[PDB]
């Protein structure tokens, strides 16, 4: 046939850059990385240590603890009182979490057990839950409104904090339950069923989950905080990545005055023990952490950055002498 | 036996000639002349293509996933969108294999429509080749190809003589004379009588024995036997004959040359076999990991799963059944270690790499307008692994052009660049031939010292020397229009006659008893008294003539060795001429010594009567003729010698040296005679003065000694230089290819296997091997021996039908295109016009194709284990429940959108060194010889690389997620954020790795690498959704936190920095051959 076209691509002569892994170009990236990762790791490690955190385990598995009575709650409403003290006052916003250990919220048979269409406020899915939430589709004759294992096994303890002052009268601590979930989840992913004004008439022809004491009608008094758009429910449904996790529970807001939000002293945790986890060696915790401008409290990254920063610098020296030897 | 009838196409359609097939097919015994080189005809495409699609291990592995995804209790997908991915991947190769086959469907058309002439009615009518049927009577003209194996019936030449060149059928460059039967000669001349010809031929069944033929013809109530001298085979071309008539005996697949073509086999690359072993290993790894994790899930469900009230699914599944049922769950989850893009990417890489061969302007032959052609798009990286090259000689290493160069007279060599009466300077203008009336410009001669000698006449022996060339030949001349065009059966005489014509000793006309040679414009008509025939054993021919004066002189020309045994005692030029021949011999030119003697009138008469007695003899006239021939030739006065060059293709000696430096062994397998094959060996520089030539006799002693020795040590000392010139007849002998019945056969195969191995051990110890007079079956037999007893990757390059068998038998087959014949090109894998383009096919295209394919495989399995093994490490943190670490929608797009393009461009554009610099350093090819880039060991290093990458990609994020990670209202501490962090680190890590693998950073390479990362980080910011709208929210949360980005940066750094150190440490302590060139690239 005829002559080939004299194109750069066709003739394999496209303009190109030929990088060579030379000693004068790779030695820097093993030193500048070392000089950047070391300060970053120190900054992370130092700032993480500056965060003041108290972790209190109230599962009561061990005896000689003031919550063991609720492991066998002959009476359904059981309460525990755990006393703790803060060495120094917490400043700024303080976040109250609850931690569950050995709780595989990431199990495949568990993560799938939800109906995203139903939680999005689909009238079709309200009375026709998907087969993904198979074991909790219908309770007796009508479908569960939040079908699935994830909604059924919702953490349902109540945690309260009290300050014990000089007068010894326990002062209650205001705790804000709003604004603890992702903004997208509140306004996009989770939405109440369409139509109506009263949640009672929206959730008709649907029953509560078998494990829940009360229906979705009154998960919270506020109309904007009940239904599928409840903060506690949404926070729970955002399944964790690992067996040990913490989920934001309440917010402690900065006081109007200049005094610390949680002044150092004597504190008591009044918890309504409802959630049983001891059968599978589960642990329940209450965590209080102070807000930090740069992330939370992550000592692992600080150590890892220093370790990688030191190895990278050490690799530069080892590679430098090897290059010099073979120069 | 075979049966044929003239002008009767219904006789061969009788019911009893239908062989019949097992499955409702007739399959007549007589094949139609239509040929077939394609694979898929109309509807055999589907079953035949899928059969060879599934020779790949992964295709059976993908099919297993389809069966596994159709089981409801383990099915994860709808099963209506897992089949379509496989069909599209299968369809991509099906279309690619169809465009390749459509190309060779068109190749058949141009050869099946060659429009010969046939008797299908009262008189001849034009008909295509495919329209030829056994028993047809056809007519051919000058330079026409023979449509099939025909029997001469007549021709315009006297005695129904016919000349055909068999360069297609063997390597011979001279014409064979074919003659018809005496009775058929005189009764089938006029066209009308051919139509009524009704002759019945009983001949042998179709065979592959080109040399001999057996049969009989019954006609006019008489029987006439037949032999191979009356049969024109399909590959022949009619020469020096205006027209001829034949009767078709065999046709199509039954033709005696088509039975020499081998069996078409499905050719697979050495890496194609390697890929199977890697898929087999991954399948075993996949089964072991899934079974190991299944046992974990069974144990996990025993104490943890059964106690977990929240993990209640209302199914009374025992932990053993749950573990069994999750084993298939992990087969599906971890299946991406071999993704469906494995062969879509390989075929996209191979298709593009094959089109660089077609597009190459350096492999484009402008003179014949013949570009290279990769006519199979499936054997590309094998061009980078060739161990042996088996080459034809005639038409492959040579141009089939033969030119007069020099000449020696009385010890003086004429032909060198000279002017006036003595050498002045090397730069000499072209000789002027206008002084001779008949001369033309074909002869490029640079010597003026010879011109003066002939014209001056001071040396009468000079004039008699060139007069010999105009008489001692035996060719006929055409004076149709006064052009004095010469038709020579042997190109040696054609060049000599043409050359001697330009020197003034022009041959004008021939007669049974006289000749009309013109000597420097002087018309002298000699008388022919006796012509001594030319034959191989004699190695010389002579002519006896009577001068116009009356003197009788014998003119002889032939091999130097035979003549020197028949020289007069008085010959002062004997020693000087011997020196001159060595100069021509050292220059690789054919030397024909010229000699003569004086014959007296009384001496001739006594010998003349004996010569007539031998001629009139009917018993052994050939032997009787040789008896008188020796008697007359006793003392010959040597006159000198000539010099003729068998013009090689330009760039052939330079190609053999470069491919030798790449450690490629080049064997010349030719159907031409030994002397021609050996002479071209020296011209190509395959043989040199250092080489000691060993023939069949020398080899036979060594091999027989080795067998007696047993009744391994190298056959030659290690430091020697040797070559083999083995004749095809000797090849059968040395290879032994010339109840108790079953018992003896095992020993018969026992020594035959041993004897073949010994020859290959001997043959491969030699620098060069030249196989001469080998049949097309023997050409493929030699390639097979190297393939079998050396496990070498073999390339076969040739032209014509005699190379089809070895072209189809070798790992890579090359056909030389651009010429009239195309038998080898149709059956070849690659096609280019000049032998010298074998440098770029191997040292540029093949070398790069091997590098680009090995870098693709190294990265492809790296980036799939790094992606997939994260599910394995996540198993220990989710109950071994087969939960995926990524979002379900990232797994689908990862192999198509995030890591697909960058490796494809690297597989199409990467270059370790320039083509100009890869030809300058042929030793770089040697890396593909030994298969160093990608072993089975290098495969596991990429698995370890991907296994450790998945360790870092999971356990650096896991350490950060076990602790506080931006715990705020917008906390990304959940599974979805955990999923987009490993995916973000994975996408950056792998796309930075290909950037480190890439050595030729074209703009498209940079665009794809950063485009792949940008596309991932554009898709997961709702940019793709915004575009669709113009035409859940996890990413906007996880990727806005400093810790999540610090985690991603740290994870990428830990993955890549150790790789850069290892690459730099290996490059600086164990630099490769390429690395040294890249460092000193500018200095070079
Ligand atoms: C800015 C510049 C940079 C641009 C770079 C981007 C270039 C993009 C151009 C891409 C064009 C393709 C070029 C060839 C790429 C290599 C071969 C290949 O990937 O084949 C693919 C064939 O795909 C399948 O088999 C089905 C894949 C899953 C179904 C959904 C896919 C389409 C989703 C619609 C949305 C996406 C639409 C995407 C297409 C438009 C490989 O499939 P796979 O993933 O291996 O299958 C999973 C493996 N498994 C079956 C074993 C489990
Ligand atoms: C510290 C890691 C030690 C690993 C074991 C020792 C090194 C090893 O076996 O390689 C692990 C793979 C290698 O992945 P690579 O892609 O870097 O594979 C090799 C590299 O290409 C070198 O150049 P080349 O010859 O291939 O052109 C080769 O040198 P050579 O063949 O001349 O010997 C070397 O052999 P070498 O080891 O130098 O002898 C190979 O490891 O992955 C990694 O690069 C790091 C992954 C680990 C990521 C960090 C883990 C914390
Ligand atoms: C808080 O949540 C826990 C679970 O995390 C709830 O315990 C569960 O309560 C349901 C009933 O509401 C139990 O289901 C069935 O209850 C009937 C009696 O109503 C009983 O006969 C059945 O055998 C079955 O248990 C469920 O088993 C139980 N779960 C566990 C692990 O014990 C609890 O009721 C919730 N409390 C509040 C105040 O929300
Ligand atoms: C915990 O504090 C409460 C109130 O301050 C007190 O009644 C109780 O005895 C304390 N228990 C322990 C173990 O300190
Ligand atoms: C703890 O909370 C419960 C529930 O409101 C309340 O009845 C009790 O008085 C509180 N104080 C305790 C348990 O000391
Ligand atoms: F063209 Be080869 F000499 F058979
Ligand atoms: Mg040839």
């Amino acid at each position: 046939t005829r002559r080939p076209d004299n194109t750069a691509f066709k003739q394999q002569r496209l303009p190109a850059w030929q990088p060579i892994l030379t000693a004068g170009t790779v030695l820097p990236i093993f030193f500048i990385i070392g000089l950047i990762f070391i300060p970053i790791g120190i900054g992370i490690f130092v700032t993480s240590n500056n965060i003041r955190e108290i972790e209190i385990d109230y599962t009561g598995t061990e005896p000689s603890s003031p919550c063991n009575k609720c492991l066998s709650p002959d009476v359904t409403p059981c309460f525990c009182t755990i006393n703790f003290t803060l060495e120094k006052s917490f400043e700024g916003n303080v976040f109250m979490y609850y931690g569950l250990s050995n709780f595989y919220q990431n199990h495949r048979r568990y993560v799938k057990s939800r109906d995203d269409s139903q939680l999005n406020g689909d009238s079709s899915a309200l009375l026709n839950p998907s087969k993904e939430c198979e074991p909790y589709r219908r309770n007796e004759d009508k479908p569960i409104a939040p079908c699935g294992a994830i909604a059924n096994s919702m953490f349902n303890d109540t945690l309260e904090l009290f300050l014990i002052g000089n007068d010894s009268y326990p002062i209650p601590i205001a705790l804000k339950k709003k604004g603890i979930a992702w903004w997208t989840d509140k306004n996009v992913k989770f939405r109440n069923p369409p139509g109506g004004d009263n949640l009672e008439e929206r959730f008709k022809g649907t029953t509560k989950p078998v494990n829940w004491l009360k229906p979705v009608y009154m998960l919270d008094s506020d109309p904007d905080n009940n239904g599928f758009i409840n903060e506690d429910f949404i926070v729970w449904m955002r399944t964790a990545a690992l067996p040990t996790f913490r989920k934001l529970y309440r917010l402690i807001e900065r006081k109007s005055d200049l005094h610390p939000t949680l002044p150092a002293g004597r504190y008591s945790l009044n918890v309504t023990y409802n959630y049983p986890v001891h059968y599978f060696d589960g642990r329940k915790r209450m965590i209080l952490s102070t807000i930090s401008w740069m992330g939370g409290k992550n000592p692992f990254l600080g150590i890892a950055y220093i370790a990688v920063g030191s190895i990278s610098f050490l690799l530069g020296v080892v590679l430098l002498v090897i290059n010099h030897k073979y120069r | 036996t075979w049966q044929v009838k003239a002008n009767d196409r219904k006789y061969h359609e009788q019911p009893h000639f239908m062989n019949t097939k097992f499955l409702c097919i007739k399959e007549s015994k007589y094949a139609n002349n239509a040929i077939k080189t394609y694979k898929y005809n109309a509807f055999t495409f589907i079953p035949m293509n899928l059969f060879e699609q599934f020779k790949r291990a992964a295709n059976l592995y993908f099919l297993a996933l389809l069966i596994l995804q159709a089981v409801p209790q383990i099915s994860t997908l709808a099963w209506y969108t897992t089949l379509v991915p496989l069909l599209v991947v299968l369809g991509v190769t099906a279309i690619k294999d169809l465009v390749d086959d459509v190309a060779r469907h068109k190749m058949d058309k141009e050869i099946n429509n060659r429009t010969c002439e046939v008797i299908k009615d009262g008189r001849f009518k034009v008909a295509k080749w495919k329209e030829i049927q056994v028993g047809d009577v056809i007519r051919l003209k000058k330079n026409d190809f023979v449509p099939a194996d025909i029997l001469l019936l007549s021709s315009s030449e006297p005695n129904s003589l016919c000349y055909v060149e068999t360069a297609e059928l063997d390597g011979e460059t001279n014409l064979k004379f074919k003659m018809s039967l005496e009775i058929t000669d005189q009764y089938l001349q006029r066209e009308d009588t051919l139509a009524t010809f009704d002759g019945f031929i009983e001949c042998e069944e179709p065979n592959n024995r080109l040399d001999k033929f057996t049969g009989t013809l019954f006609w006019r109530n008489t029987s006439f036997p037949l032999d191979a001298d009356k049969i024109l085979l399909r590959g022949c071309v009619i020469r020096n004959t205006d027209f001829c008539h034949g009767l078709v005996i065999f046709a199509g697949a039954d033709t005696k040359i088509m039975k020499n073509s081998g069996k078409t086999r499905f050719k697979r690359t050495k890496i194609d076999y390697l890929m199977n072993y890697m898929v087999y290993t991954i399948f075993v790894v996949l089964i072991l990991l899934s079974a190991g994790l299944a046992i974990g899930h069974a144990y996990w469900e025993a104490q943890v799963g059964n106690s977990s009230w929240y993990l209640y699914d209302g199914e009374d599944d025992t932990p053993s059944y749950r573990g069994f049922l999750i084993f298939w769950g992990y087969i599906i989850v971890l299946n991406t270690m071999v993704p469906i893009s494995l062969y879509v990417s390989v075929e996209v890489i191979r298709l593009g790499q094959s089109h660089f061969i077609n597009w190459d302007l350096q492999m484009y032959y402008a003179e014949k307008d013949t570009p290279a052609k990769a006519r199979t798009t499936t054997l590309n990286e094998q061009l980078g692994q060739i161990h042996y090259i088996f080459s034809d000689k005639t038409g492959t290493l040579t141009q089939n052009i033969m030119t007069f160069k020099k000449c020696c007279i009385n010890g003086q060599i004429y032909g060198d660049h000279r002017d006036a009466s003595q050498h002045n300077h090397n730069k000499i203008e072209q000789v002027d031939f206008s002084w001779n009336t008949y001369a033309d410009g074909k002869l490029a001669f640079y010597d003026h010292y010879l011109i003066e000698q002939i014209q001056s006449g001071k040396e009468p022996e000079v004039r008699q020397f060139f007069f010999l060339l105009a008489v001692c030949h035996t060719v006929m001349v055409d004076r149709t229009d006064g052009q004095l065009n010469y038709q020579a059966a042997s190109p040696d005489e054609g060049a000599l006659v043409n050359a001697a014509r330009n020197f003034g000793f022009a041959f004008l006309a021939r007669t049974q008893n006289t000749i009309t040679i013109s000597e420097l414009g002087t018309e002298r008509t000699y008388n022919v008294l006796a012509i001594l025939d030319f034959n191989s054993d004699r190695k010389r021919m002579s002519i006896i003539v009577r001068t116009p004066e009356g003197n009788i002189k014998l003119y002889c020309k032939g091999a130097d060795t035979v003549i020197y045994e028949r020289l007069h005692r008085m010959n002062p030029t004997k020693q000087e001429t011997q020196d001159a021949l060595d100069i021509f011999a050292n220059e690789t030119l054919r030397t024909l010594c010229l000699c003569y003697k004086e014959i007296e009138e009384k001496e001739f008469t006594e010998w003349n009567k004996k010569f007539m007695a031998a001629s009139v003899a009917s018993t052994n006239r050939d032997e009787a003729l040789d008896k008188v021939y020796e008697e007359i030739e006793k003392d010959l006065i040597l006159l000198g010698a000539t010099a003729i060059e068998d013009k090689l293709q330009d760039g052939v000696p330079e190609t053999i040296s470069k491919l030798a430096k790449a450690d490629i062994k080049i064997w010349v397998l030719t159907g031409d005679k030994k002397e021609t094959a050996e002479n071209i060996g020296f011209a190509c520089e395959l043989l040199t003065e250092d080489t000691t030539i060993c023939y069949g006799e020398d080899i036979n002693s060594l091999l027989h000694a080795r067998m007696e020795n047993q009744r391994q040590e190298s056959f030659f000392p290690p430091g020697g230089n040797r070559a083999l010139i083995i004749t095809g007849s000797w090849l059968n002998e040395i290879l032994l290819e010339k109840r108790m019945r079953t018992q003896s056969k095992r020993r018969l195969e026992a020594k035959k296997e041993q004897r073949q191995k010994n020859f290959v051990d001997l043959a491969c110890e030699c620098s060069a091997v030249i196989c001469c007079r080998v049949t097309p079956k023997q050409k493929a037999m030699v390639v097979d021996l190297v393939k079998r007893y050396k496990k070498a990757i073999t390339l076969a390059i040739g032209d014509g039908a005699n190379d089809v068998n070895m072209i189809k038998t070798a790992h890579i087959g090359v056909g030389i295109s651009g010429q009239e014949g195309m038998q080898a090109v149709m059956s070849s894998d690659y096609s280019f016009a000049q032998f010298r383009y074998l440098q770029r096919l191997l040292l540029v295209h093949g070398r790069w194709s091997y590098i680009r394919m090995c870098k693709f495989l190294r990265y492809f399995f790296y980036k799939n284990f790094a992606f997939t093994l994260v599910h394995f490490w996540y198993s220990f943190f989710n109950g071994y429940s087969a939960q995926t670490a990524y979002e379900d929608w990232f797994i689908t797009l990862y192999n198509v959108l995030y890591t697909s393009l960058p490796v494809l461009l690297m597989g199409l554009l990467d270059q370790d060194v320039s083509d100009k610099l890869s030809l300058r350093f042929p030793g770089l090819y040697i890396v593909g010889q030994r298969d160093l880039l990608f072993n089975y060991k290098r495969f596991f290093v990429s698995l370890l690389h991907g296994v450790l990458t998945s360790m870092i990609l999971f356990f650096i994020p896991l350490g950060a997620y076990l602790q506080t990670v931006g715990q705020d209202g917008e906390a990304p501490s959940d599974y979805q954020s955990f999923a987009v962090t490993i995916a973000s680190a994975l996408v950056i890590t792998v796309n930075f790795q290909i950037g480190l693998d890439t050595s030729y950073w074209t703009f498209v390479n940079a665009f794809s690498i950063f485009g792949s990362i940008a596309l991932y980080f554009g898709i997961m910011f709702d940019f793709h959704s915004a575009g669709i709208h113009v035409l859940t929210g996890t990413a906007s949360n996880a990727l806005r936190q400093p810790y999540i980005w610090l985690t991603i940066i740290l994870t990428v750094a830990v993955c890549l920095l150790p790789v850069v150190a290892i690459r730099f440490l290996s490059m600086t302590i164990w630099p490769s051959e390429s690395d040294k060139i890249q460092k000193h690239r500018k200095r070079l």
